[PDB]
Protein backbone atom coordinates (compact mmCIF):
# COMPACT_ATOMS: atom_id res chain seq x y z
CA UNK A 1 0.00 0.00 0.00
CA UNK A 2 2.71 2.12 0.62
CA UNK A 3 4.17 4.74 -1.99
CA UNK A 4 6.69 6.33 0.64
CA UNK A 5 9.18 8.84 -1.61
CA UNK A 6 11.25 10.64 1.23
CA UNK A 7 12.98 7.59 0.93
CA UNK A 8 14.51 9.33 -2.95
CA UNK A 9 13.37 12.90 -2.55
CA UNK A 10 14.07 14.05 0.93
CA UNK A 11 13.54 17.58 2.21
CA UNK A 12 14.76 20.27 4.53
CA UNK A 13 14.05 23.72 5.69
CA UNK A 14 15.83 26.36 4.26
CA UNK A 15 13.97 29.02 5.69
CA UNK A 16 10.92 29.87 8.07
CA UNK A 17 10.45 33.37 8.83
CA UNK A 18 12.93 33.52 11.53
CA UNK A 19 16.12 31.71 10.88
CA UNK A 20 18.19 30.02 8.13
CA UNK A 21 19.34 26.57 8.78
CA UNK A 22 21.82 25.35 6.08
CA UNK A 23 21.48 22.20 4.34
CA UNK A 24 23.92 19.67 3.04
CA UNK A 25 24.01 18.48 -0.32
CA UNK A 26 27.30 16.73 -0.11
CA UNK A 27 25.93 13.32 -0.48
CA UNK A 28 23.04 14.22 -3.39
CA UNK A 29 23.86 15.37 -6.97
CA UNK A 30 21.28 17.00 -7.94
CA UNK A 31 18.63 19.80 -5.89
CA UNK A 32 16.45 23.34 -6.11
CA UNK A 33 14.63 25.54 -3.93
CA UNK A 34 10.69 25.98 -3.59
CA UNK A 35 9.18 28.81 -2.61
CA UNK A 36 5.73 29.63 -1.37
CA UNK A 37 3.78 32.55 0.26
CA UNK A 38 1.24 32.56 3.09
CA UNK A 39 0.44 36.17 3.45
CA UNK A 40 -0.24 39.35 1.05
CA UNK A 41 3.19 41.16 0.24
CA UNK A 42 4.06 44.40 0.45
CA UNK A 43 6.44 44.62 -2.40
CA UNK A 44 8.89 42.43 -3.75
CA UNK A 45 11.57 40.34 -1.48
CA UNK A 46 14.96 39.36 -2.68
CA UNK A 47 16.98 36.61 -1.40
CA UNK A 48 20.95 36.26 -0.94
CA UNK A 49 21.73 32.88 -1.93
CA UNK A 50 25.14 31.73 0.14
CA UNK A 51 27.31 28.22 0.56
CA UNK A 52 29.51 27.03 3.21
CA UNK A 53 32.98 25.57 3.34
CA UNK A 54 33.61 22.51 5.84
CA UNK A 55 35.40 23.97 9.37
CA UNK A 56 38.89 23.81 9.98
CA UNK A 57 38.22 22.25 13.75
CA UNK A 58 35.95 19.86 12.84
CA UNK A 59 35.25 17.95 9.46
CA UNK A 60 31.43 18.26 9.63
CA UNK A 61 30.13 21.40 10.45
CA UNK A 62 29.40 24.19 8.20
CA UNK A 63 31.71 27.26 8.10
CA UNK A 64 30.93 30.84 7.81
CA UNK A 65 28.91 31.98 4.72
CA UNK A 66 30.23 32.88 1.29
CA UNK A 67 28.37 34.46 -1.58
CA UNK A 68 27.91 32.34 -4.48
CA UNK A 69 28.99 34.21 -7.83
CA UNK A 70 26.96 34.24 -11.03
CA UNK A 71 26.89 32.02 -14.23
CA UNK A 72 25.61 33.93 -17.46
CA UNK A 73 24.66 31.83 -19.97
CA UNK A 74 25.17 31.49 -23.94
CA UNK A 75 22.44 34.29 -25.09
CA UNK A 76 22.17 36.44 -21.55
CA UNK A 77 23.30 39.13 -19.35
CA UNK A 78 25.30 38.53 -15.72
CA UNK A 79 24.01 39.88 -12.58
CA UNK A 80 24.92 43.73 -11.97
CA UNK A 81 27.68 42.72 -9.43
CA UNK A 82 28.07 39.46 -10.25
CA UNK A 83 26.27 37.47 -7.55
CA UNK A 84 23.16 35.53 -7.97
CA UNK A 85 20.12 36.20 -6.55
CA UNK A 86 16.20 35.69 -6.22
CA UNK A 87 13.45 38.29 -6.02
CA UNK A 88 9.78 36.71 -5.68
CA UNK A 89 7.58 39.71 -7.17
CA UNK A 90 4.80 41.22 -5.45
CA UNK A 91 2.43 39.51 -8.06
CA UNK A 92 2.70 36.40 -6.59
CA UNK A 93 -0.56 34.77 -4.66
CA UNK A 94 -1.06 32.90 -1.40
CA UNK A 95 -2.06 29.65 -3.37
CA UNK A 96 1.16 29.57 -5.87
CA UNK A 97 4.63 28.30 -5.64
CA UNK A 98 7.78 29.12 -7.30
CA UNK A 99 10.65 26.75 -7.84
CA UNK A 100 14.06 27.65 -8.66
CA UNK A 101 17.73 26.18 -8.36
CA UNK A 102 21.63 27.40 -8.96
CA UNK A 103 23.41 25.97 -11.93
CA UNK A 104 26.26 24.85 -9.84
CA UNK A 105 26.86 23.49 -6.40
CA UNK A 106 30.14 24.91 -4.89
CA UNK A 107 30.57 24.47 -1.17
CA UNK A 108 29.43 21.21 0.31
CA UNK A 109 26.84 22.94 2.01
CA UNK A 110 24.00 26.06 1.21
CA UNK A 111 21.84 28.05 2.25
CA UNK A 112 19.85 30.72 1.47
CA UNK A 113 18.36 33.95 3.62
CA UNK A 114 16.71 37.81 2.53
CA UNK A 115 18.68 41.13 2.14
CA UNK A 116 16.95 42.34 5.05
CA UNK A 117 14.46 41.47 8.30
CA UNK A 118 10.69 42.86 7.75
CA UNK A 119 7.32 42.00 8.54
CA UNK A 120 7.27 40.95 4.78
CA UNK A 121 10.22 38.96 4.81
CA UNK A 122 8.52 36.52 7.22
CA UNK A 123 5.38 36.14 5.36
CA UNK A 124 7.87 33.56 2.40
CA UNK A 125 8.54 30.01 3.02
CA UNK A 126 11.87 28.41 1.55
CA UNK A 127 12.78 24.85 1.14
CA UNK A 128 15.00 22.49 -0.43
CA UNK A 129 14.68 19.53 -2.25
CA UNK A 130 17.26 16.49 -3.16
CA UNK A 131 17.13 14.25 -6.01
CA UNK A 132 18.99 11.19 -5.47
CA UNK A 133 21.92 9.74 -3.10
CA UNK A 134 25.50 8.89 -4.38
CA UNK A 135 26.76 7.27 -1.68
CA UNK B 1 68.71 23.79 -23.28
CA UNK B 2 67.14 23.57 -20.08
CA UNK B 3 62.98 22.65 -20.10
CA UNK B 4 63.03 24.32 -16.10
CA UNK B 5 58.98 23.64 -16.14
CA UNK B 6 56.13 22.50 -17.35
CA UNK B 7 53.02 24.44 -16.33
CA UNK B 8 49.51 23.59 -15.74
CA UNK B 9 46.77 24.37 -18.55
CA UNK B 10 43.02 22.73 -17.54
CA UNK B 11 41.45 22.34 -15.06
CA UNK B 12 37.95 20.72 -13.91
CA UNK B 13 34.68 23.39 -14.25
CA UNK B 14 31.05 23.50 -14.08
CA UNK B 15 28.66 22.77 -17.52
CA UNK B 16 27.31 25.41 -17.30
CA UNK B 17 30.46 27.84 -17.65
CA UNK B 18 30.42 27.92 -21.90
CA UNK B 19 34.24 29.70 -21.44
CA UNK B 20 37.52 28.24 -20.33
CA UNK B 21 40.39 29.26 -18.44
CA UNK B 22 43.86 30.35 -19.16
CA UNK B 23 46.51 28.48 -16.99
CA UNK B 24 50.35 29.54 -16.39
CA UNK B 25 52.49 28.35 -19.14
CA UNK B 26 55.38 26.51 -19.03
CA UNK B 27 59.44 27.99 -18.71
CA UNK B 28 62.31 27.16 -21.27
CA UNK B 29 65.88 28.45 -20.32
CA UNK B 30 69.30 28.59 -22.19
CA UNK B 31 72.50 28.04 -20.68
CA UNK B 32 76.37 28.31 -21.25
CA UNK B 33 79.85 27.00 -20.17
CA UNK B 34 83.36 27.18 -20.67
CA UNK B 35 86.71 25.69 -21.15
CA UNK B 36 89.70 26.30 -19.31
CA UNK B 37 93.90 26.02 -20.06
CA UNK B 38 96.40 24.08 -18.57
CA UNK B 39 99.78 25.01 -19.14
CA UNK B 40 103.60 24.51 -18.21
CA UNK B 41 107.26 24.71 -19.36
CA UNK B 42 110.62 23.15 -18.13
CA UNK B 43 114.26 24.08 -19.39
CA UNK B 44 117.50 22.31 -19.52
CA UNK B 45 121.19 22.53 -20.50
CA UNK B 46 122.20 20.96 -23.44
CA UNK B 47 126.24 19.60 -22.47
CA UNK B 48 124.84 17.95 -19.62
CA UNK B 49 121.44 16.27 -21.30
CA UNK B 50 124.15 14.97 -24.22
CA UNK B 51 126.60 13.80 -21.44
CA UNK B 52 124.39 12.43 -18.75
Amino acid sequence: MNFNVGVDFPSFIAWDGTTSFPVKIDGFNQFGFTFKVIEELTADVPFNIFYHEASEADPCVPGPAIRVPDVPFCDGVATADGLATVVIPEAVAVDSFCAGSVPCFNGPWISIAPVTVNADSAKVQVTVTMKGATR
Amino acid sequence: MKIADYGQLGEYTCDAKCDAEFGEPGNIRHLEGKTYDYRGVFCFNRKNLQEA
